[PDB]
């Protein structure tokens, strides 16, 4: 894959910070590319953390896979430690567009079995069905490269 | 700043900055189609929230303050998600 | 600190922003350019109270905390029509529908 971790094996000193209201999911993409999951860090937590240079991490809502943004882009990765300093991964909610925060309240309301039986046009229907994804995103964004 | 009217099926009238507005490009384009429009299937409980949208996204947009939910009570949910969709906001 | 509010009369709504150290005058004048009616033909309260034209929106209760873009605090208008003010009358939004079963 195009998008996976560098094997540096250089230590890199990482804070993760999470600064939205959503528990987080820190997603590690290993040296095959593959999304590793992590242990979660609850709203307005921080954990230090050792990753390394050049490996390859992503953020997302625990419970729904929501994206979510670190240092207000969508991969982080680590970098050089200046003087012992950790690298501050601040993990904040984007802003998301009116639709699909519509679609984040509707699918937290109504079970997954029960969307075809809501009375909209059936465009929106199979927008409610397509949830974010991780396995999704990493398409678009190897593509976009 | 000039400002534009949007009118809700049920005759209230929200005023706001144009500028904010066009955020719509389905607005934009009913404007250009005069400072004023109307929305005959839009009801003013699901307007209002579109307009506090508008200063929502205008204010945290390349922000690196910590950005806050933006809030949808489950009763309007699904009127402000085809709202939305028509709007494509 | 700006302050997000939303002005209130009859079925009238207009979205601003303002600052904190902003006068209840000044926000007159907003209005004015907007709904063309002069400050002197103006009366702004908070909640059933009259708001005087000297006074900060701070002082009056509109700061950073209550006043937020994505929840806006409101401003009622009156008008004075000709002589005399009328009362403050403010149309509340329509009713949501009930929940659906299948969101319940
Ligand atoms: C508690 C908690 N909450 C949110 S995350 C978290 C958390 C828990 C444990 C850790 C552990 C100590 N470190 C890692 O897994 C780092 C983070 C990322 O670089 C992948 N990796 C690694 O350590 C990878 C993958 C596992 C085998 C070794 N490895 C290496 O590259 C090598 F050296 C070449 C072999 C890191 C974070």
């Amino acid at each position: 894959p195009v998008l996976r971790s560098v094997n540096s094996r250089e230590p890199s000193q990482v804070i993760f910070c999470n600064r939205s209201p959503r528990v987080v999911l820190p997603v590690w993409l290993n040296f095959d590319g593959e999304p590793q999951p992590y242990p979660t860090l609850p709203p307005g937590t921080g954990r230090r953390i050792h990753s390394y240079r050049g490996h390859l991490w992503l953020f997302r809502d625990a419970g729904t896979h929501d994206g979510l943004l670190v240092n207000q882009t969508e991969l982080f990765v680590p970098s050089l430690n200046v003087d012992g300093q950790p690298i501050f991964a601040n993990i904040t909610l984007p802003v998301y567009t009116l639709k699909e925060r519509c679609l984040q309240v509707v699918r937290s309301l109504v079970k997954p079995e029960n969307y075809r039986r809501l009375d909209i046009v059936r465009s929106l229907y199979e927008d409610l069905e397509d949830h974010p994804n991780v396995q999704k995103d990493l398409e678009r964004l190897t593509q976009e490269r | 700043m000039m400002y534009v009217k949007l009118i809700s099926s049920d005759g209230h009238e929200f005023i706001v900055k144009r500028e904010h507005a066009l955020t719509s490009g389905t607005i934009k384009a009913m404007l250009s189609g005069t400072n004023e429009v109307n929305f005959r299937e839009i009801p003013s409980h699901v307007l209002s929230k579109v307009c506090m949208y508008f200063t929502y996204k205008v204010r945290y947009t390349n922000s690196s303050t910590e950005i806050p939910e933006f809030p949808i009570a489950p009763e309007i949910a699904l009127e402000l998600l085809m709202a939305a969709n028509f709007l494509d906001c | 600190m700006d302050v997000f509010l939303m002005i209130r009369r009859h079925k009238t709504t207009i979205f601003t922003d303002a600052k904190e150290s902003s006068t209840v005058f000044e926000l007159k004048r907003i209005v004015e350019g907007i709904l063309k009616r002069p400050p002197d033909e103006q009366r702004l309260y908070k909640d059933d109270q009259l708001l005087d034209d000297g006074k900060t929106l701070g002082e009056c209760g509109f700061t950073s905390q209550t006043a937020r873009p994505q929840a806006p605090a409101t401003v009622g208008l009156a008008f004075r029509a000709d002589d005399t003010f009328e009362a403050l009358c403010i149309e509340p939004f329509s009713s949501p529908p009930e929940l659906p079963d299948v969101m319940k």
